[PDB]
């Protein structure tokens, strides 16, 4: 799945994110923890305070993974193989949380790319994140 | 729900919201982002394209109405259930809108507040707003439970 | 919820259910079918395989307790909220289980009743039961709203 | 994303359905309509009465589609391409409904194959139906 127009949308959009990718990844997590406190339960041994260097640190990891996904839109399963294992098998992350993080990410981008965040870009980004989430929750073995 | 501090925060911010602008944008993005929702507005006219949807006059007019109700709930944060009783009846009993869709619109509204206010739409403020929308979707799905 | 008609049907059917057996089967299947739920029961021991889960003594015992809680609700079909008040606080406040999950368990119970009663578990009876399980799921997620 | 054990379980289970797939398909629709009344809004040009010949007819169609999907587990997007276009683009069915029908099918199968419907089979069938549902709501940003 994920159509050309979409892919093209994901590309320029993420293209615009450029080098803020890690600060956005961090802010996204921060917005997730604050809006949906149930999510904090997955990071018990993490300093979840505003400005935390752990969250800062994790934001970067998330961004890099999304970036890798952007560049492998035809091989998302291939590109995120490692991560589904971790999130599904090891962590046992409830699938609902993927939706919370995706929403928190959409809020963040919109927040930073008002001119670029058009209904169509918004629709493609939604589709994208949903595909990613689908991949990460694929291996509940 | 909203703590006294949370209501103060939400209430203070809301004053800067232009309901005409924000309402039309939110309804339009819902229709664009979650297509199945168009099923409910077939009479609004052309919804064929993103542009079709965003420039539709009925879409825009309807958005304002939706936002007005929001504003009203903002005035009665303690009794959204009562405040939305009539709308709950309309949406559930008459339209038969899956309650899951009330949540999608609430979420699109948050996205649209963020797009419009940038830096002022802080993680803290977003968090207070998530409570509001959850509160509203809940009052709307009343007659479902 | 249910009319007196439905309440009667539901109640009579309930009399035939072996809560011990049905309770263990229902919790076991939740853990097997929706694996992420295993996260909440780490202390139950070995849940590595479907056979492991289903023969786990702590699962069987917990399972019975869950169904007992259902039977109690069955007795108070008009005040579900009150009947699951403390249970709501435990699951939402202490455990932090996403309310979507209360829905999953409700659905799993229906499947188990279907597996166990066959032809007796008619579409109509099933429909009444969907109402009950939805009611129970609502009463539990109440500390969230 | 079905595993070796899953594919086997699905094929084995479906093999037990055998020549009753059409009847099970009909029963599944009927349980959906009764339990989740909001689903009937998709069939206004249908006689939804108990024992309606139209429902029994439509049931057979649903069953044949699943029968095909069971032998294209490796290429669901492929075996149901046309169906995705119908549901998604033409009827624009709300994704929540797929879960309601999937639920109705599991209830139906459990009812008819008590001894065959083991927790492992249930889990596999569940994953199968969720995969099919993803395909049918594919396009659908
Ligand atoms: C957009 C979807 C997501 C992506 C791309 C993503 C990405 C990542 C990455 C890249 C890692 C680190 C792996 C490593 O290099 O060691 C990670 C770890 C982790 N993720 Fe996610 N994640 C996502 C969603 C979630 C969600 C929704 C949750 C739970 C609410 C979650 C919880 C965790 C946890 C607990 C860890 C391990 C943290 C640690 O102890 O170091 N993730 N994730
Ligand atoms: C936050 C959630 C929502 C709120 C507050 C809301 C509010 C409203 C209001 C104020 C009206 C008009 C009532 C009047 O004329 O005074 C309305 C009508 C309507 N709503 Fe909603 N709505 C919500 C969600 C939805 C959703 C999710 C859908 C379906 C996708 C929907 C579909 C409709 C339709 C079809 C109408 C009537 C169309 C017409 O008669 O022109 N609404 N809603
Ligand atoms: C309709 C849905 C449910 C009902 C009626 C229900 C009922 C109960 C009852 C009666 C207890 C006894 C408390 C104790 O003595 O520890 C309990 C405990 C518990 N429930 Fe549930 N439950 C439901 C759903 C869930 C779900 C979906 C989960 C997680 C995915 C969950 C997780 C737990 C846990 C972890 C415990 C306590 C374990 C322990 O302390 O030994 N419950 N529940
Ligand atoms: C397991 C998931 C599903 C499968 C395998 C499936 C399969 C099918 C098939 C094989 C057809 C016949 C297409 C033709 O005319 O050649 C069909 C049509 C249709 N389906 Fe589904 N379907 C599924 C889910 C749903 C859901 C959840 C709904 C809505 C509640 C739905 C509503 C319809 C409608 C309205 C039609 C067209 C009927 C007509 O006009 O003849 N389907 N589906």
């Amino acid at each position: 799945v994920l159509s050309a127009a979409d892919k093209g949308n994901v590309k320029a959009a993420w293209g615009k994110v450029g080098g803020h990718a890690a600060e956005y990844g961090a802010e996204a997590l921060e917005r997730m923890f604050l809006s949906f406190p149930t999510t904090k339960t997955y990071f018990p041994h993490f300093d979840l305070s505003h400005g935390s260097a752990q969250v800062k640190g994790h934001g970067a990891k998330v961004a890099a993974a999304l970036t890798k996904a952007v560049e492998h839109l035809d091989d998302l399963p291939g590109a995120l193989s490692e991560l589904s294992d971790l999130h599904a098998h090891k962590l046992r992350v409830d699938p609902v949380n993927f939706k919370l993080l995706s929403h928190s990410l959409l809020v963040t981008l919109a927040s930073h790319l008002p001119s670029d965040f058009t209904p169509a870009v918004h629709a493609s980004l939604d589709k994208f994140l949903a595909n990613v989430s689908t991949v990460l929750t694929s291996k509940y073995r | 729900m909203l703590t006294a501090e949370e209501k103060a925060a939400v209430t203070a911010f809301w004053g800067k919201v232009k309901v005409d602008e924000v309402g039309g944008e939110a309804l339009g993005r819902l229709l664009v982002v979650y297509p199945w929702t168009q099923r409910f507005f077939e009479s609004f006219g052309d919804l064929s394209t993103a542009d079709a949807v965003m420039n539709n006059p009925k879409v825009k007019a309807h958005g304002k109405k939706v936002l007005d109700s929001f504003s009203n709930g903002m005035k009665h944060l303690d009794d959204l259930k009562g405040t939305f009783a009539a709308l709950s009846e309309l949406h559930c009993d008459k339209l038969h809108v899956d309650p899951e869709n009330f949540k999608l619109l609430g979420n699109v509204l948050v996205v649209v507040l963020a797009r419009n206010f940038g830096k002022e739409f802080t993680p803290v403020l977003q968090a207070d707003f998530q409570k509001v929308v959850a509160g509203v979707a809940n009052a709307l799905a009343h007659r479902y439970h």
